[PDB]
RNA sequence: UAGUUGGUGGGGUAAAGGCCUACCAAGGCGACGAUCUGUAGCGGGUCUGAGAGGAUGAUCCGCCACACUGGGACUGAGACAC
RNA sequence: CAGAAUAAGCACCGGCUAACUCUGUGCCAGCAGCCGCGGUAAUACAGAGGGUGCGAGCGUUAAUCGGAUUUACUGGGCGUAAAGCGUGCGUAGGCGGCUUAUUAAGUCGGAUGUGAAAUCCCCGAGCUUAACUUGGGAAUUGCAUUCGAUACUGGUGAGCUAG
């Protein structure tokens, strides 16, 4: 019932926080092709469990900081 | 071109131009006559074709032709310019608005007076 | 046999001291239902030109088949620089092409259509595609008939 | 490199055709065998062999002549590696007004655009056949 | 508006008659000029014309006969492509359906500028009222019936009289004696004059 | 607050009014929040006169709204049509 | 890009929040176009076109912003108020 | 109640494009969207007669799309017409051999919610008809959630040898 979602750890420097990629395909409007799109997420990680490499869930939250609005789930695999 | 060249880069659309710049997407324009005058045609064509040299409110100088026989312009006359070119006479894009502002409508004239601005004869 | 004139030109040959001049003629001509043929013609005289490319025509004809008074299915074709598209369509439309299309098309007999020229607009070449295009259409009996099956198989 | 096998098959048998073999030999593949397997249902072609030495897999397909003409007169390929064709259900391409065929990859197996529309599901366009 | 002019001329331009006088006189000892163009380069029916010059020639007949112009005829066709069924079928049902047409056909005037007339100067009633449009459009089952203060008029017992030298339609039923009539159905194809070309109209209108 | 009112519509010198529960402050003619009937006061011929949804009349006055008298006459009519 | 990106204590708001403040750390964004620069109110819709598209945002409806030009706050349920 | 009594113009007639002759002028006056007319017989200039097309309107100018497959996704090209970098290597990226197990991201299907009203289309209703107003539908080709399918593409594990 909350909005959910899976990427990969691109940085960990950060205190309580991660930053994950995402990743989505689409097809381009007028060529028909299919396209891949990433976002960067900034999310809240309390105990600095996740690090650089691994795949992680994140849910929708409220603000935690100015850039922060989702927050760590499980890590779903290891580096 | 590829898929992935058309992805890349799209198709490019080139601009058009118009024709009649000076109007600046207007029907009309008014100006004052600066220089009323005669030229000749371009080959294979021979006569004296009456024109005048007008600046207009959009703030450009060109060339206007003067249509029918018999016209009574001179230095500093009003008048309302309209758009279309005189082919023989090069650099002459526009027409005088016959009957409009200080131009008065051709005489002894019977068919096509809508043109040339000329009433109905009583 | 309707028979139809679709252009006339006049062409010029150099000799010394002048030009010799003569005329060209194209027709097509059709029974209205499914045959149809076309020609050419060279003459002196617009009448002889065109009497010899009706004889043309009449000597090269071929077999046409229809669906009603409309087209089996969708048909591309090509001759040279010259491209046709044509598509069947529904009763009422009528024939909605060019002058050189029309001209075939009403000779061998189709009421419905829908066709658009792409690329060069001569007439001669456009009446050579119209011409293959038409030729080369298929039916659905053929198409059994080819694969080994039933009309109803096909569909 | 070669990168379209579905691309090569097809033109394989559109060569053979054009010069008028009786048989045409390739390396084989599952998907092949599969849509050499529609084709020869839908009456295209005569006969498909499937031939093991060892490790390499040669298929081997009986072509068709009727009158003078060959009865493959078109063949296309449409999903490309550089461009993946999917469609609806409702928007199945036909083919000739519903006299050629298109080959469809859905989720009950590879089938024709007709029988695609009767089992009311799309999928992936392989290839125009007339 | 509605044209006003010489009629015979009109004809003359298009070679057949158009039907625009009462008839009393038959049309060749009426002008005693057709198949001779009004203007002084007029010439025979034999003269060649192109496609464009014919299908316009037919459609200014088909006009000409009904009164109508060109504006209310275009939208006319409009309407009539929009109605599923043959378009010059349903061009011509529309064209026979109007008030005035069936006010001539009913046998109440002499010709249709004389049904118009009547018509406008609400002589005519429909269903019980009385109207003055000439473009009305009749629907099944109706009834017209001549006015009162219309009644007992010298032209409508004239145009009654020789209404009775042609044929009363099929579709119209009429009471003469209580000038009244009672409009069916739309007449078929084939109840009108198969000298008319339709198709000539529908790809001119459709070019 | 919330009212059920009548919106003009239709031609000049034929009003045709929408029965409408919208916010007070919204204009006339403006944004509501639903639909209800309409209202035809010069119906003639097949044409229906007044077209009223009283489950809806009754969910919404039982939540606050407060109709106008005009269309409190008309309820009070359509009740006692029906 | 240096309150900049994150954290802790405190302040502040009807309310989450660098919204503010004192320390701690060196982070944050960018060829999937950051920064700079030109132009522009957005949508339902309208015109054209076989369609795909292209142009457009008067009159009607929804949202936003402005009120001689800039900076503020008061009263009030609600304004930083034609 | 009165009495036809109060009420028709504009463009055009060489071709493209329906509609032709005579007078006046002689590369002059002039016309002209393109091709082009006029330098003594002008169907192309001005007038007149005649005609054609529209009609309380008729023409011109300006602007957008179309025709234009003339930016080509549908739907174009590169030997000589415009167009293959002077030739390699290589980064990001795009694409990628065969078999098998698994996943369900792409792909496909069902259900639910949403996609305001007006506008477009259909069947009706009220205006003497029509414009116009209006009832009910259809449509809004989209988005989100959830449940399913596994042929193809992608991910992961294992294996193979034609590259």
């Amino acid at each position: 019932t909350v909005r959910t979602l899976t990427g990969k750890v691109v940085s960990d420097k950060m205190d309580k926080s991660i930053v994950v990629l995402i990743e989505r395909r689409v097809q381009h409007p007028l060529y028909g092709k299919s396209i891949r799109r990433s976002t960067k997420l900034h999310a809240h990680d309390e105990n600095n469990v996740a690090k650089i490499g691994d795949v992680v869930t994140i849910k929708e939250s409220r603000p935690i900081s100015k850039t922060k609005a989702w927050t760590l789930v499980e890590v779903v695999e290891a580096a | 071109a590829t898929t992935n060249q058309l992805i890349r880069k799209g198709r490019t659309t080139l601009v058009e131009k118009s024709k009649v710049p000076a109007l600046k997407a207007c029907p009309q324009r008014r100006g004052v006559c600066t220089r009323v005058y005669t030229t000749t045609p371009k080959k294979p064509n021979s006569a004296m074709r009456k024109v005048c040299r007008v600046r207009l409110t959009s703030g450009f100088e060109v060339s206007s032709y003067i249509g029918g026989e018999g016209h009574n312009l001179q230095e500093h006359s009003v008048v309302l310019i309209r758009g279309g070119r005189v082919k023989d006479l090069p650099g002459v894009r526009y027409h005088t608005v016959r009957g409009s502002l200080d131009c008065a409508g051709v005489k002894d004239r019977n068919q096509s007076r809508s043109k040339y601005g000329a009433k109905r004869p009583k | 046999l309707v028979e139809k004139l679709v252009a006339v030109d006049r062409v010029a040959k150099v000799v010394k001291g002048g030009r010799i001049f003569s005329f060209t003629a194209l027709t097509v001509v059709g029974d209205g239902n499914g045959r149809v043929g076309f020609g050419r013609g060279k003459a002196r005289e617009v009448p002889a030109a065109i009497s010899k490319a009706l004889e043309a025509a009449r000597r090269n004809m071929i077999t046409v088949d229809l669906a009603g008074t409309t087209l089996q299915h969708p048909v591309n074709a090509r001759h040279g620089a010259s491209r046709v598209y044509m598509q069947p369509a529904s009763e009422g439309t009528g024939v909605i092409a060019g002058g050189a299309m029309r001209a075939v098309l009403e000779a061998a007999g189709v009421h419905n259509v829908l066709a658009k020229c792409y690329g060069s607009t001569n007439a001669a070449n456009v009446v050579n595609a119209t011409f293959k295009g038409l030729r080369d259409m298929t039916s659905p009996e053929k198409v059994a008939a080819k694969r080994g099956k039933s009309v109803e198989e096909i569909q | 490199s070669m990168q379209d096998t579905v691309a090569d098959m097809l033109t394989r048998v559109r060569n053979a055709q054009m010069a008028k073999k009786q048989t045409v030999s390739m390396p084989s593949s599952k998907l092949k065998v599969a849509i050499a397997n529609v084709l020869q249902q839908e009456g295209y072609i005569s006969n498909v062999e499937v031939a093991q030495e060892e490790t390499k897999s040669t298929l081997t397909i009986t072509l068709k002549y009727f009158e003078g003409k060959p009865v493959i007169e078109m063949v296309k390929r449409v999903s490309r590696p550089g461009l993946r064709q999917y469609r609806g259900k409702d928007k199945l391409p036909s083919v000739k007004q519903g006299l050629g065929i298109a080959i469809v990859s859905t989720s009950k197996g590879i089938m024709t655009d007709r029988a695609a529309r009767a089992a009311g599901i799309g999928g992936e366009v392989i290839a125009f056949v007339s | 508006a509605r044209y006003i002019g010489p009629k015979c001329k009109l004809s003359r331009r298009e070679g057949t008659d158009l039907q625009l006088k009462s008839g009393v006189k038959p049309f060749d000892v009426k002008t005693k000029k057709a198949n001779k163009a009004p203007g002084q380069h007029g010439q025979a029916r034999g003269g060649k014309q192109s496609e464009y010059s014919l299908q316009l020639r037919e459609k200014q007949k088909v006009r000409r006969i009904y009164g109508v112009l060109e504006r209310q005829f275009s939208n006319y066709y409009k309407e009539a492509a929009r109605v599923k069924g043959a378009t010059g079928e349903n061009l011509l049902k529309l064209l026979e359906s109007r008030l005035d047409n069936v006010v001539y056909r009913m046998g109440f005037g002499s010709t249709r500028a004389e049904a118009r007339q009547l018509v406008s100067h609400r002589s005519i009633t429909l269903n019980g009222r009385r109207v003055n449009i000439a473009s009305i459009q009749v629907k099944a089952g109706d009834v017209i019936a001549v006015h009162e203060g219309a009644k007992q008029q010298l032209r409508i017992k004239n145009a009654i009289e020789l209404a009775a030298q042609r044929g009363i339609p099929a579709w119209i039923e009429v009471d003469h004696s209580k000038l009244e009539g009672t409009f069916k159905a739309a007449p078929d194809r084939s109840d009108l004059p198969a000298e008319i070309n339709e198709s000539l109209i529908v790809e001119l209108y459709s070019k | 607050m919330v009212v059920i009112r009548l919106a003009r519509g239709g031609a000049k010198k034929r009003p045709f009014y929408q029965i409408v529960v919208t916010d007070s402050r919204n204009a006339r003619d403006g944004r509501f929040i639903e639909r209800i009937g309409f209202f035809n006061p010069t119906a003639q011929g097949q044409a229906e006169k007044l077209r009223l949804d009283a489950d809806r009349f009754a969910h919404w006055v039982s939540q606050g709204a407060q109709p106008s008298e005009r269309v409190a006459s008309l309820a009070a009519q359509a009740k006692k049509a029906t």
